């Protein structure tokens, strides 16, 4: 009747550095990139990865210090060592960075950049600046310029590239 | 609520399956429990991510 | 933003932007990515005569945050 | 006056000792050790300004 933690059958724990431990230069960080309960990278060596907080951007690199960043709608980089770029786009979720080199992103939602559509993100930003007068109520003005908040920022990203 | 304790089941292989359990340590005493992996040196892995 | 004021909590804040980002996908992958957002559940109690009394504890849908 | 702008740089050096014990608790030893080595290096040029303070007041 010793029911079986469910963490335990996930046998790839984090790995914690000591303070007093002696310093090791790192050349890559471990990404592990989480849509949905659905991983698309799995402890990926790549050179660096950029990431949009609340606060502001932040890129990180490896050895950057532990850290917890709690990310907004907003595009995502990866550029590996060979000196590729990858873009995704997240709409929310939390950011976890260990001074050991491993940078744990797992947000809600991540689709690629290139999935995303223009014309489609117009005409839903149109929509809701109609409906944004015609709001029922505060809740509901909060609730489109939210929405429209996201639009602007998946527009924003696509026309940057 | 002290805690929340989700009990459902694991697929191990095509046919072993078990029952799995997830704790949900209520905040108000997460907050607690997470000052003594921040301060003594007790609970070392969640010394970092705690901090 | 202004959202925390009126007490909507985080979780729905969440739900919301992912609904809104499903429904600025493409369409073909929209197929899949719309599956991912779509609230078909509810929250019921049985009563005495055997009736699903159903509970309004939280809101199912967006719309009704 | 130059102990003006040593006094406040200790206060600076001990000001911060605080706050980075507050998030490493357990690294106390190397951030002490540091303060009072620092300490030692802003005392230096607070003595060297009461040296010529001694010098122009009894010579």
């Amino acid at each position: 009747h010793d029911l079986p933690e469910g963490f335990e059958f996930m046998e790839h724990k984090v790995v914690n550095k000591d303070i007093h431990a002696p310093h090791e230069n790192l050349e890559t960080l471990r990404l592990t990139l989480t849509r949905q309960d659905e991983f698309l990278l799995r402890e990926e060596p790549v050179k660096c990865v950029t990431v949009t907080g609340t606060n502001g951007e932040y890129g990180i690199y490896p050895g950057h210090a532990y850290k917890i960043v709690q990310l907004n709608p907003s595009p995502l980089t990866v550029e590996y060592t060979d000196g590729t770029t990858k873009k995704y786009f997240v709409s929310g979720g939390f950011a976890h960075i260990n001074n050991e080199g491993s940078c744990d992103v797992n947000t809600v939602e991540c689709t690629l950049l290139d999935d995303l559509d223009l014309a489609i993100a117009e005409k839903e930003l149109a929509a809701q600046q109609a409906a944004l007068g015609s709001a029922k109520d505060d809740k509901a003005k909060s609730v489109v310029e939210i929405r429209i908040s996201v639009i602007e920022a998946v527009i924003a990203a696509l026309k940057h590239h | 609520a002290d805690r929340y304790q989700v009990i459902f089941n694991r697929f191990v292989s095509a046919g072993v399956q078990r029952n799995a359990v997830y704790n949900i340590p209520s905040y108000e005493k997460w907050k607690e429990d997470l000052a003594d992996a921040a301060s003594s040196d007790n609970q070392k892995n969640r010394y970092l991510f705690a901090n | 933003s202004s959202w925390r004021d009126h007490g909507i909590s985080y979780l729905k804040y969440l739900n919301v932007c992912t609904e809104t980002l499903h429904s600025t996908v493409k369409e073909s992958r929209r197929a899949k990515y719309e599956r991912w957002s779509k609230p078909c559940y509810t929250a019921q109690r049985p009563d005495g005569a055997g009736g699903q009394e159903t509970i309004d504890k939280v809101p199912i849908h967006t719309k009704d945050y | 006056i130059a102990l003006a702008g040593v006094g406040l740089g200790i206060g600076t050096i001990f000001g911060n000792l605080l706050v980075a014990c507050a998030r490493q608790p357990n690294l106390t030893k190397m951030l002490f050790n540091y303060a009072i080595l620092g300490f030692a290096l802003t005392e230096a040029i607070g003595l060297f300004a009461l040296m010529l303070a001694f010098l122009m007041l009894f010579s």
